């Protein structure tokens, strides 16, 4: 059948925000608003109902001094002001122990998930480009279809430039590799299980069969081989000879087969250096604004 | 669907009503086996499974 | 005298925290190793998840005479197993997958499988691909006149897409459903945020109490003597009632009856300290 | 400029010549040059603070550009090295091939360049708290 | 289903539970003014307001990020007041400011009687509204 | 607008990269940002060191030595080997135990030649 061919899902180009991957994008947002939140409730309990020093500029500095584990300089002295420091401290012992713990889970067990998992997943996007052969059954199949998933998939490659078509099979293979997968070629599914199992192991067959054709041993019209062939192809398929001899040529007489955990590159934590220098440059702009104010 | 009761060699069921006269077509899920394409003819498969 | 109590308490909070960070990093990297069954072979090795086949039909008969040897090991399980992995009916075989969570992995034909995942309730799905390749067919009787035009019609309906328009119209369109995040979500660390906000709420509540107590008193000796001996002779008797009337450790010893997992006891116990 | 393969040492420029595409640094090229510019204008205001002592704020404003030279150099360094590393990962794996990416000595200068041009900033900013705090 | 927006109603509830404590200590301090003291009522009531300006300013930036436009659209008519209550009566002094110089009159006191009823009305309206959508999300 | 010279500002940085804070703290909004985002820089670099040293030591603890035929059946990294003439090849070729059948399936279709010619050579490759 018609099936999809993409590059084996590569590790990453880890974008320079990737430090905050272990927690979700809704826990890091709950922290910031529970940062301001527990800084404020400290401030109310410190100024009102006094025993003081904790201004709203100084109670933010206590809670930044309690989340980054770097300790504090000014301890709360009241029964209600310590319970603010009591449950914000236990907050940061869990969220830092859930940050270290989940980041030790990314680096030990690395699983690469594929971007697409169907033809619908290729239809519900514009980021990855398709590709077929220019002249053949794979070409003609989308055009005469009316099933509306394979019709949306035809309207794209009808128009979209640069040219999504190829002129030979080895072209379409070598437009996935050399293309850092953005190009999903559409083979017949017997060649997808061939190019995957031949070196360099770079491409895999995702999803299932779109169409369903069938290869057949052909005999000329009204020949007397027409009956024994037909009753032997069925006989081989039941005696497991058309499968044992499929495992041999695609897989067994084949490549790939069935880690090391390298050190963290600069690029993984490179998002923090940019926040560091940008956190400096914004402070030196506060230096000039404070000085001109004086 | 079909059987070959080996004590009596009688086709049963759907193939047993299409060998033994009283049907002309069997548009239904018949699995293309070997023992069935010796007594009745099948089309090319409409559904792969 | 006091820098020892502050000494070994410090060392106590270096081991309890570093046995918490280093154990929460052993849940989250052992449920990340957990891979779903996505092949025959990945169900060959699992002795935990059990197999399953209807007790009469081509599906058993495929494994018994198989020589592909992934399937031979799979038949090697299904003979020698307890209890019976072979269900009798595909109504039962589905109903074991429905009930027995993650244990039972019934093996059936692909076009019966896709019309059960899209049929109420959606409690099942098809993993992996096809093991073998059968084919359905239209049966012409032996040599009749309707044997070559039917064959030339079922090629025409295959190419125009009527056999695909008709599959989507009965498997999918009259269906009953549609069609990993790799990170901690707010459900995981939930109770920290409750103990936070619930913690702050107890602070401002006591901040009202703190305000009323030491400011409206603006506009002791015997109480310690009273309450402490009260706490004494109660707490002297608290451990006294504890050390007798033997209820320290229940032990609901039991066995598993694997049908619905049917937790059934074997004995019980309430050992005190010298009295079982 | 190639050294071993195509042995002739022809110094291409990846602006529009011709896997080794090398335009990973092309996104990160201007950032040592930007730091070089703030080090030029800091050096201009270095000695004219010495020539005239009568103007007050001469060491500090100059001293800003000595620090901004260094911080722009670090972001120059990181985005250089960040752009090398990811290009060394998206290469399709082959266990018959090795990619070494050992650094030169101008990068060793640029590393040492940070150390000196921050020292120039710290020394100039101590000059401000002996000059102006007396004057 | 504890999401981020479900957290935001939890936080603004326990915050506005001391916003009603602001206004109750705000009305009783001015009950001591017109009945029953200009420079003490200066000091105590200059303090209380700048929280209840700013904490409600927190509430408007929170539900912006929680994408709760209904509850965002609710608070902005109180914010429209406080954005202009920052602007209106900027009395004098170059100090922080508020509610403080030359009170016990008829004009500014009615401008302060507008504060005494409308603030406690909204903050006890909000405390019941926040407990609505807090529970409404967590059981959904 | 002191206590914060370069002999004390190289100490609220070394007292912050190691997570043990010193007695010096910034008291201005200009300086509590530099002390702010440096703190957050030493929460990510340390917790990407503890959580990576716990990913060497749990990935070289998974490493199991080959202690069976089957545990050499699955490894496509470690290569097989048999002398090129004798009963040892002839055992695999006619084997039906099917652990060994996969092992013969490797040794035909492999590059380069896994079959040494002599047991002096075959040892010398090990
Ligand atoms: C009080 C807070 C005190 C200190 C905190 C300082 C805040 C951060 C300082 C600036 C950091 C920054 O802003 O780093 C610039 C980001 C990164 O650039 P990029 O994501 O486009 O990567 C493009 C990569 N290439 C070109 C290959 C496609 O750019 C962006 O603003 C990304 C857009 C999202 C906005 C968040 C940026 C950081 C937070 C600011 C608050
Ligand atoms: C506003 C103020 C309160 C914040 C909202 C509280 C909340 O939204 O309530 C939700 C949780 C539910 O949790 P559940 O386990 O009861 O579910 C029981 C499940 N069912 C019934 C099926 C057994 O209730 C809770 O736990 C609330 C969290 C506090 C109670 C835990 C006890 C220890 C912590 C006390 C906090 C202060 C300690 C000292 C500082
Ligand atoms: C004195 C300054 C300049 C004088 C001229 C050079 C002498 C020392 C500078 C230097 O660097 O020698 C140059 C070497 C280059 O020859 P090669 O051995 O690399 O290639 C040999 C292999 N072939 C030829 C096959 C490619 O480059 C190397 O040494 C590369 C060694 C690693 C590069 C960075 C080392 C320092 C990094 C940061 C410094 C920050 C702290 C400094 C205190
Ligand atoms: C910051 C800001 O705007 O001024 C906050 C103002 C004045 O600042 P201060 O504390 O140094 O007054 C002097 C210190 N004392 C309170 C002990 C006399 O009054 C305050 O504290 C009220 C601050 C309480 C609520 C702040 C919420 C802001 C967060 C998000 C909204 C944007
Ligand atoms: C104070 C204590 C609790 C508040 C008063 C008790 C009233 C019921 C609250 C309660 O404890 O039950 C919890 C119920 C949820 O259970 P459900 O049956 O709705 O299932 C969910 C069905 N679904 C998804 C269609 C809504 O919450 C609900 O009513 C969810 C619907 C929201 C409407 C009532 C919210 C609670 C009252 C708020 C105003 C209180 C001011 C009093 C003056
Ligand atoms: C962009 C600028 C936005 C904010 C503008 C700041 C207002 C400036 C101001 O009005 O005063 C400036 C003061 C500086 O005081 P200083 O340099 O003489 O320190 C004395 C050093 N010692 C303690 C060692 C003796 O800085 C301050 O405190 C600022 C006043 C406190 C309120 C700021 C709260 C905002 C918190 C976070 C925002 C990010
Ligand atoms: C405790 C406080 C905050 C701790 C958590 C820090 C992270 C905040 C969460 C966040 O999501 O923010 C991260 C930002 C960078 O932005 P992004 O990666 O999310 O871009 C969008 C990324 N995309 C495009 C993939 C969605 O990182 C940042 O710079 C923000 C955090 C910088 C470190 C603390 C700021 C120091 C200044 C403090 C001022 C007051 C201190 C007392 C005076
Ligand atoms: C103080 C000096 C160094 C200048 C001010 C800080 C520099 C580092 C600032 C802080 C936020 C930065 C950014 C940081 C990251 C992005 C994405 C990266 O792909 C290219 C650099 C780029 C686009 C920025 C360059 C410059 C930048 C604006
Ligand atoms: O020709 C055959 N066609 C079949 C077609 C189907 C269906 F899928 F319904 F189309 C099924 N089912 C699948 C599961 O068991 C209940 C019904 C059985 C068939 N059988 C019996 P087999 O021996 O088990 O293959 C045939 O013999
Ligand atoms: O009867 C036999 N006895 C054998 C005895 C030995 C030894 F171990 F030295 F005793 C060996 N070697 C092992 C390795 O190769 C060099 C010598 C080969 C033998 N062979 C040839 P085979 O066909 O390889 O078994 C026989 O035929």
């Amino acid at each position: 059948g018609i099936s999809i061919m993409i590059k084996k899902p590569q590790k990453s180009k880890p974008g320079v925000f990737s430090f905050l991957d272990p927690l979700a994008y809704e826990i890091w947002m709950c922290i910031v608003f529970a940062y301001i939140g527990v800084s404020v409730v400290l401030f109310l309990v410190s100024r009102f109902s006094p025993y003081n020093e904790f201004g709203i500029f100084n109670s933010l500095w206590f809670s930044l001094g309690a989340f980054m584990q770097q300790g504090c300089d000014i301890s709360p002295r009241s029964l209600s002001g310590r319970i603010v420091g009591g449950v914000w401290w236990f907050f940061t012992l869990i969220i830092i122990s859930s940050y270290t713990a989940n980041l030790a889970a990314f680096l030990t067990v690395e699983r690469m998930v594929s971007p697409i998992e169907s033809a619908e997943d290729l239809s519900k996007q514009t980021e990855i480009a398709y590709g077929t052969l220019d002249s053949g059954s794979t070409k003609e199949f989308f055009r005469r279809s009316k099933i509306a998933v394979f019709d949306k998939m035809w309207t794209y490659m009808r128009s979209a430039e640069p040219s999504v078509f190829v002129r030979t099979t080895a072209e379409g293979v070598a437009r996935v590799r050399k293309s850092k997968g953005k190009y999903a070629y559409l083979l017949e599914s017997t060649m997808n299980e061939y190019i995957e199992q031949r070196k360099p192991c770079d491409t895999m067959k995702v999803g299932g069969n779109l169409d369903s054709k069938g290869y057949g041993i052909a005999t000329p019209k009204g020949s007397s081989l027409g009956t024994p062939v037909n009753l032997a192809v069925l006989k081989l398929s039941e005696q497991g000879v058309l499968d044992k001899l499929k495992n041999k040529w695609w897989y067994d007489k084949g490549e790939c087969g069935a880690e090391k955990t390298s050190a963290l590159s600069l690029s993984n934590v490179a998002g923090v250096f940019y926040i560091l220098v940008g956190g400096l440059g914004l402070a030196m702009l506060v230096a000039l604004i404070e000085f001109c104010y004086k | 669907y079909g059987a070959r009761d080996a004590d009596t060699k009688i086709w049963n069921g759907m193939v047993g009503e299409l060998v033994y006269g009283k049907a002309d077509i069997a548009i239904a899920p018949l699995t293309i086996t070997l023992v069935r394409e010796e007594v009745i003819d099948f089309s090319k498969p409409f559904m792969s499974l | 005298s006091g820098r020892i109590v502050g000494g070994v308490w410090w060392f106590f909070t270096l081991i309890i925290i570093s046995s918490y960070t280093a154990n929460l990093a052993a849940f989250l990297t052992v449920e990340r190793m957990v891979s779903p069954i996505e092949s025959a072979e990945d169900l060959s090795k699992q002795t935990e998840i059990a197999y399953g086949t209807l007790d009469s039909g081509s599906t058993k008969e495929f494994f018994r005479r198989s020589k592909i040897a992934v399937f031979d090991k799979m038949w090697t399980y299904m003979r020698s197993a307890e209890p019976s992995v072979f269900v009798r009916t595909t109504a039962e075989g589905v109903a074991r997958v429905r009930k027995s969570k993650g244990k039972y992995a019934y093996l059936l034909e692909s076009t019966m499988n896709e019309y059960i995942e899209q049929r109420k309730p959606c409690d099942t799905m098809k993993v992996g691909g096809n093991l073998d390749s059968k084919g359905y067919g239209i049966a012409t009787p032996k040599g009749s006149s309707l044997g070559t035009p039917v064959n030339l019609a079922v090629l025409k309906l295959s190419e125009q897409g009527v056999l695909d328009k008709l599959k989507n119209k009965w498997w999918y369109d009259k269906g009953e459903c549609g069609a990993k995040t790799s990170a901690l979500s707010l459900s995981n660390v939930a109770g920290v945020f409750y103990i936070l906000v619930g913690g702050l709420g107890l602070a401002m509540l006591v901040a009202l109490i703190e305000f009323c107590y030491k400011s409206r008193a603006e506009a002791g000796r015997k109480a310690l003597t009273l309450l402490s001996s009260v706490f004494a002779v109660c707490g002297l008797g608290l451990l006294g009632i504890a050390v007798s009337t033997d209820y320290w450790l229940y032990l609901e010893e039991g066995i598993i009856l694997p049908q619905n997992q049917s937790t059934e006891v074997k004995m019980s116990l309430h050992s005190g300290l010298w009295r079982v | 400029c190639f050294l071993a393969g195509e042995e002739r040492g022809r110094c291409f420029t990846i602006e529009y010549v011709m896997v080794n595409v090398l335009k990973m640094i092309r996104s990160a090229t201007p950032f040592p040059l930007v730091s070089l510019f703030f080090m030029f204008i800091g050096f201009i205001l270095s000695n004219i603070g010495h020539i005239r002592p009568h103007r007050t704020i001469l060491a500090f404003v100059s001293g800003i550009f000595f620090i901004l030279s260094g911080l722009s150099l670090v972001v120059g360094l990181v985005l250089y090295i960040s752009s090398i590393n990811d290009e060394m990962l998206n290469r399709t794996k082959d266990a018959e091939t090795y990619f070494n990416y050992k650094y030169g000595w101008s990068f060793a200068f640029a590393a040492i360049s940070f150390l000196l041009t921050e020292s120039a900033g710290v020394m100039s900013v101590y000059l401000f708290m002996k000059r102006y705090t007396a004057e | 289903a504890f999401t981020f927006a479900a957290f935001c109603y939890m936080l603004t509830l326990v915050l506005c539970a001391s916003l009603i404590f602001f206004v109750i200590w705000h009305i009783i301090a001015f009950d001591e003014l017109r009945t029953d003291n200009i420079e003490r009522i200066c000091c105590l009531l200059r303090k209380l307001v700048v929280p209840e300006y700013s904490i409600h300013g927190l509430f408007c930036l929170m539900f912006l990020c929680a994408a709760e436009w209904v509850t965002l659209g609710l608070n902005i008519p109180l914010l429209f007041y406080h954005l202009w209550r920052y602007f209106h009566r900027p009395a004098d002094g170059s100090e922080v400011m508020y509610d403080a110089v030359s009170i016990m009159n008829a004009d500014i006191l009615n401008y302060c009687q507008k504060e005494s009823w409308c603030k406690l009305a909204f903050y006890l309206l909000s405390f019941f509204y926040y407990l609505y959508s807090m529970v409404y999300t967590l059981v959904s």
